[PDB]
């Protein structure tokens, strides 16, 4: 059962901008990171604007509240220094936040130069461990850059993605797969969704996966780990009113869900359950499919009041809470019923089931 | 016959009895096998009318007044090349709903009672997606406006003559060409040009920008203008030597790092 | 790799960096692990060149450009 648990809305700030990104603080679950791009009314506000929203109290107002020149594309949490923000903007500056500096202003900006991002960077992530880590961001023109934390001004690594001789590729979603830090798979604009590997002797796009015919809106990888290795699983949402589930050793895709009548803009796997995922579409509509249960109906779904057009979805780190923003900058939090959240003892074998069965 | 009364007997919702007659395409060549499914047939050609349905009535909204056009300039995805893909995926609903009155039906479903109906339907609603004209119109637009990044890197308040929208066509360009309409050539050229000198021209323009307000705040504070005299003769004699290139000079490549370093060098 | 990163996990100045350096020496040669080491050079090599601005200090520039560090596009400087 889906309920709607916040609503979280600013009107100063969110109002009159979409949702470009979500994203959750791991080690603080309460906290929920968003972006939105540039005001249309009112070009004297800030373009890009990063608000830090909480679930631990009941304050309507934002938690924390940061803005840009340029319209903030995508935003994340430093999964390993938690008093910092990052933020890919539709310049291709990135930008980063300290919550203990109490400057509205980026802290750290990547300069503009060619070896650097110009286009616009839909995409950045950080990746590795506690003791290293870095920065990876990819821009519209297949730049994929990595960066440290302690130092922006320069790019630790940088190089193209460069697939089929002289052909570029426009990466608009990103994902890795859990306990990967060297593979990733990547959207393209062209619907073809190309794995590629970080560093190594054919460092760049490695494989081509081909179906989709329109441009790809969102990648996730299996999050859920348990007995039986799922990790090569990853799910993709495009343009083609479908959500395609692929193997990253398959070279076409392992299935298809059709049951959207629009746009599918967003979708990501339950971090917890193993065959559970949920998508947004332009209707509005959050479909969420359990492929334990059915494999042609979405398990739940729920209708957004006002019909926005949905963009983005994210789920918590404990699994309960979907955190969900819109086309007004009217970001929605719905809890689900606990039979579809948590997984029984033998999903996990009763996906590997289901998937034999495919 | 029994397995397919068991069809129903399992079946629940119209999607998986639509796999079921998919999987089971060809059983139903044989005439019993046929004459046996008769029912049905009329449910799920009501469906996939009541679903052509709702197409048409989401063709009937025009692109700019629809949601995909405003999550797709948000997506980065140029308006032309919005609407060709818009048009492009009703054209591919309509041809899978098509097949799936195919495979309802089986073979020689034109000539169907119900078929005939939804066959002219496609064919008519098919005819009026043809986007042709689209791409016709937007590349007669841009070579009527002819633009051109060829000239002076430089022109004198300091510019650097690089608009927005020469990012926007190599876009346009690069989505099209995807999409199979053969872009001219003339066309592909520009979009070349722009795609290699957009770095540069950001760079170049992102260092005006920097000295124009270190300058400001120089002027502004005058007690101050004897330390940071050497940056500035230095940006001024860059900013000199750059204005004899032009935008195929080969100097371009360390320029517009090595004067925006000292740029950046200017502000600390 | 996990080791690699590990490595500056353990590891906090010059010295240590390039102990360890040297106790992997394959490491330098296949075209995979080298992005690591992309990682530590500005850390590394770097600071060396600003410590130099010998014979020791030439090889502690060798030690993280492996064996024949003159054939390196860094090394040749």
């Amino acid at each position: 059962k889906l309920s709607l648990n916040r609503q979280f809305f600013d009107e100063r700030w969110s109002k009159h901008r979409v949702v470009s990104c979500l994203d959750w603080s791991s080690q603080y679950p309460e906290l929920l990171v968003a972006s939105y791009n540039n005001n249309e009314d009112a070009p004297h506000e800030p373009d890009g604007v990063a608000l830090v929203w909480n679930m631990k109290y009941k304050k309507t107002t934002p938690e924390y509240v940061f803005h840009c020149q340029s319209a903030v594309m995508s935003a994340t949490f430093a999964k390993f220094h938690p008093n910092l923000v990052v933020g890919g903007t539709y310049s291709g500056q990135i930008v980063l936040w300290d919550n203990r500096s109490n400057k509205r202003t980026p802290v750290q900006r990547t300069p503009l130069s060619a070896a650097a991002h110009t286009h616009p960077v839909y995409c950045v992530n950080v990746v590795g461990t506690q003791n290293a880590h870095n920065l990876i961001s990819i821009s519209t023109d297949g730049k994929i850059c990595s960066w440290s934390l302690d130092m922006l001004s320069h790019p630790q690594d940088s190089m193209e993605l460069v697939h089929k001789q002289s052909k570029a590729v426009a990466v608009t979603s990103m994902s890795f797969p859990v306990g990967d830090v060297n593979n990733f798979v990547v959207g393209s604009e062209e619907g073809s969704v190309y794995t590629a590997c970080r560093h190594g002797s054919k460092a760049g796009i490695s494989e081509m996966f081909e179906g989709h015919q329109g441009p790809i809106t969102g990648i996730h990888c299996h999050a859920a780990v348990g007995a039986v290795d799922f990790s090569h699983l990853f799910v993709t949402s495009s343009f083609d009113w479908t959500v395609k589930l692929w193997t990253t050793k398959n070279n076409k895709p392992l299935y298809s869900f059709e049951d959207n009548a629009d746009y599918v803009y967003d979708v990501m796997w339950s971090p917890t359950h193993p065959a559970l995922f949920a998508c947004v579409d332009g209707m509005g509509r959050l479909d969420l499919w359990n492929l334990n249960n059915d494999t042609e109906v979405p398990t739940a779904s729920i209708s957004v009041e006002g019909n926005p057009a949905l963009n983005r979805v994210r789920w918590t780190h404990s699994g309960r809470e979907i955190a969900v923003g819109d086309s007004e900058g009217q970001i929605v939090i719905y809890d689900v019923g606990e039979q579809i959240a948590v997984p029984r003892n033998d999903e996990w074998a009763r996906f590997g089931r289901t998937l034999a069965e495919i | 016959t029994a397995r397919l009364r068991d069809q129903l007997g399992t079946a629940k919702n119209a999607n998986e009895m639509f796999r079921i007659f998919s999987r089971f395409n060809a059983l139903f060549v044989r005439p019993h096998i046929r004459g046996a499914i008769r029912e049905y047939q009329t449910q799920l050609i009501q469906r996939v009318k009541d679903d052509i349905e709702s197409l048409h009535d989401k063709f009937k909204v025009q692109y700019p007044q629809s949601q995909a056009c405003k999550m797709s300039h948000v997506r980065d995805l140029p308006p032309v090349s919005g609407s060709i893909i818009w048009a492009k995926q009703i054209d591919r609903q309509l041809t899978a709903y098509m097949k799936r009155v195919e495979d309802v039906l089986g073979k020689g479903w034109e000539n169907h009672v119900e078929g005939q109906k939804l066959k002219q339907d496609g064919d008519s609603f098919r005819m009026k997606l043809n986007t042709q004209e689209i791409f016709d119109d937007w590349a007669r637009k841009v070579q009527q406006r002819n633009l051109g990044v060829s000239g002076r890197i430089f022109t004198i308040k300091l510019k650097v003559n690089f608009l927005p929208e020469i990012i926007t066509l190599s876009k346009e360009v690069r989505n099209l060409k995807w999409l199979g309409f053969r872009v001219p050539l003339a066309i592909v050229n520009k979009a070349h040009q722009a795609n290699q000198l957009y770095p540069f021209a950001i760079s170049l323009i992102e260092s005006v920008r920097t000295y124009e307000r270190t300058c400001e705040k120089v002027e502004e504070r005058n007690t101050i203008s004897l330390l940071v005299a050497g940056l500035k003769k230095e940006v001024q004699a860059l900013i000199a030597e750059g204005i004899a290139l032009v935008w195929e000079s080969y100097k371009l490549d360390p320029y517009v790092q090595r004067l925006a370093e000292t740029v950046f060098n200017f502000q600390e």
